[PDB]
């Protein structure tokens, strides 16, 4: 809803003084203050203003004040994008999140999740969710909704082949770990785990460190072993991949750190037996919805509290700057 | 080369210990030189002879 | 006396130029992602650098890749990974950014410096930090590097020398004085060198 | 015009004439020449031994120890000499050179057993 953008504290839509101060700070190499960027963000009202604010933020990431990117700037930017468009600029920023630093470490997670789920989006929303959860996610009352969306778009996306696709699937299914019941989910999880372990150990020399930023230990199959133990204490895609793969000097590795290369048929037989056992023992969307029936409260009180606190901080900073400029 | 490096680390630890011991020996020498009661007694005797 | 004012003024102007034109670690130090060289200087790189500059990235940009400048994110160095299993990574808690390049590459960061399981804050000089040998370790799979749960009298030559000297003076006395290695630690062969004798290039 | 007298940097220079190898230790700073502004000028060292093999060496460590206590670094020649002298333990470089000599003698035995 648009009611989540009331404490705006507008100033002036004109870019004259703001651009002048920014150019002065960039030429004299002076550290830029977050007040100008916050004013520019609050004064957004068109594509030109959005592009100007994005360029100013990009320069701020290079200006002497690389830090001082207070959370209120990202808050106001995300809120204005959600209330205006949030299609290309917001999508590009969320895909990058390095050249601008739009870290949504607040209720912006739940805000975006609700805006993308209630409106029922598809490809763009899925890509944004993947790109924003690749790093950190799951916190504010929206983890169950995000997991539901991810499971839906994964059951609707059963393909790999490519290297980047497999890497993205693995990075997206790594952090989520609480659906102790799903079948295809854990199947794809174990499949990606095995593929990444093989790529890191029993594969080429280069693809060992740069590709996957994981641990350098030789016990990668131990993760899949622990996963299957946890799921069958009391699958399909991985078995299909194994069946498909059945029919086919500077050394950067320690001698003791041997790679379990000569290992294939025994592991495949064990995995087939374990998959048969699981099928003998033990859609998920209904269970996830039933779980969500309890949560999904949307506590905007924290939103307003943070907004008020940050607005007070910004007003105090502006007053301090005005006093320093006048008394001096 | 691993034997090289192990023995070099041992020698470096010993050299640091011996540098600390050299500092201690310089302190002892400065003490024996300045605090030497012989010089002070000779100066006092010379002052008494002058008086 | 008449001080050489021409030479003094020339040297002062040269020093002022060299000081005010102080180039950050991005202008002339811009590392190439193909030829494996550096402008301005124009010197070669070690044999090990045949692929270390093209396979991995630096530390500060690896942190910047994560949110909050990696204020509480782990990150291990590939060199120590190659030559060390004990906890010898960089657990950051106060990163200083760099304002002279994109992607937050090339900078001067400082913080907790763990060494053999000793979280030292503001330790000695920090070498092997501006190289392209680092492994990213986000929140997932946090701890991993943590794989870690001479004081001897004089040699025989000095022993015999002191014994002979004491025999010359009086008794023999075979006892020897003890020493300690409490000051400087036990730096291994793969220890980051000290920047004490390294000004700048 | 301003000296330093801080950390030392023993630098060597085998200057001489043909058929005449003779050491020449020179203690100074890292940013100073050999014959220029220095800290302490010590005597030279005897490389080869005298007649009937009797390598005599005059240990002039009296002031070297004081300078080390006050701050003085060493080089490879001084380090090896202190190691093989008596104060410091046997230099590890020379012990490993003896180990390499043992390996060379083993290789010579192998070659003598293989060839003829
Ligand atoms: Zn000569």
């Amino acid at each position: 809803d648009s009611h989540k953008w009331e404490a705006r504290e507008k100033e002036h839509y004109c870019l004259a003084d703001l651009a002048s101060l920014m150019d002065k700070t960039f030429e004299r190499k002076l550290p830029v203050s977050s007040l100008t960027i916050s004013r520019l963000i609050d004064n957004i009202s068109s594509r030109e203003e959005i592009d100007h604010a994005e360029y100013y933020l990009y320069k701020f990431r290079h200006s002497p004040n690389c830090w001082y990117l207070r959370n209120w700037t990202i808050h106001t930017w995300i809120r204005q994008c959600l209330k205006y468009d949030a299609q290309d600029k917001a999508l590009y920023t969320l895909v990058n999140k390095v050249q601008y630093g739009i870290f949504p470490d607040n209720f912006t997670f739940n805000l975006l999740m609700d805006s993308f789920i209630k409106k029922e989006n598809y490809k763009d929303a899925l890509s944004v969710v993947f790109e924003v959860m690749m790093q950190e996610a799951f916190e504010v009352p929206s983890t169950q909704l995000l997991s539901l969306y991810v499971l839906f778009h994964c059951l609707a996306k059963k393909t790999d082949f490519s290297w980047e696709e497999e890497r993205n699937f693995g990075a997206s299914l790594l952090l989520p770990g609480l659906k102790q019941k799903n079948s295809v989910g854990f199947s794809s999880q174990l499949y990606g785990y095995a593929l990444l372990g093989k790529v890191e150990l029993q594969q080429g020399l280069r693809a060992v460190y740069h590709n996957m930023p994981l641990i350098w230990k030789p016990g990668y199959l131990d993760r899949a072993l622990q996963v299957m133990e946890k799921v069958a204490a009391s699958e399909a895609l991985d078995v299909l991949g194994a069946v498909l793969k059945a029919l086919t000097k500077l050394v950067e590795q320690l001698d003791i750190e041997e790679t379990e290369q000569s290992k294939l048929p025994q592991y495949l037989e064990r995995f087939k037996a374990l998959h048969s056992k699981l099928q003998a023992l033990g859609l998920t969307t209904q269970l996830v919805k039933e779980k969500l029936s309890t949560c999904e409260a949307e506590d905007i009180a924290t939103y307003e509290q943070n907004l008020q606190q940050w607005h007070l901080d910004l007003v105090q900073l502006i007053q301090r700057e005005q006093q320093q400029r006048e008394q001096a | 080369f691993f034997v090289l490096m192990e023995r070099y680390q041992h020698y470096r630890q010993t050299v640091r210990a011996l540098r600390m011991e050299f500092v201690s020996e310089v302190q002892r020498k400065v003490h024996e030189a300045r605090a030497g009661v012989l010089a002070e007694r000779k100066a006092l005797k010379d002052a008494a002879e002058h008086r | 006396v008449r001080p050489r004012l021409i030479a003094e003024l020339a040297r002062r102007v040269r020093a002022l130029r060299e000081q005010l034109n102080r180039p950050r670690d991005s202008q002339l130090y811009a590392v190439d992602y193909e030829t494996l060289t550096r402008p301005f200087s124009g010197r070669r790189l070690p044999v090990r650098a045949w692929a270390d500059v093209r396979r991995e990235s630096r530390l500060l940009q690896l942190l910047g890749r994560l949110p909050l400048f990696g204020l509480g994110r782990l990150v291990t160095r590939k060199s120590w990974l190659w030559q060390h299993d004990e906890p010898c990574y960089w657990r950051l808690t106060r990163v200083r950014p760099d304002y002279t390049a994109q992607n937050l590459d090339h900078g001067k960061a400082w913080g907790i410096l763990t060494f053999k399981g000793k979280t030292e804050s503001e330790a000695r000089e920090i070498e092997h930090v501006m190289y392209h040998d680092w492994r990213l370790v986000p929140k997932h799979e946090e701890e991993a590097f943590t794989a870690f749960t001479a004081s001897v009298p004089y040699p025989p030559l000095l022993r015999a020398m002191i014994i002979a000297e004491r025999q010359k003076n009086g008794d023999t006395s075979t006892e020897e004085p003890m020493l300690n290695v409490q000051r400087i630690r036990m730096e291994p062969w793969d220890y980051p060198a000290k920047q004490e004798d390294k000004g700048r290039a | 015009k301003a000296y330093r007298g801080g950390h030392l940097t023993i630098r060597l220079a085998l200057g001489g004439c043909t058929n005449r190898p003779f050491y020449r230790i020179v203690a100074a700073h890292n940013k100073c020449p050999r014959d220029g502004r220095f800290v302490e000028q010590l005597g030279s060292y005897d490389p080869l031994p005298n007649s009937h093999g009797e390598k005599l060496v005059a240990l002039n460590l009296d002031r070297i120890r004081h300078w080390i206590g006050c701050g003085a670094h060493l080089s490879k020649p001084m380090e090896k000499l202190l190691g093989l002298a008596g104060f410091f333990p046997l230099h590890p470089m020379m012990i490993t050179n003896a180990e390499r000599l043992r390996r060379k003698r083993a290789r010579e035995v192998l070659l003598a057993s293989q060839k003829t």
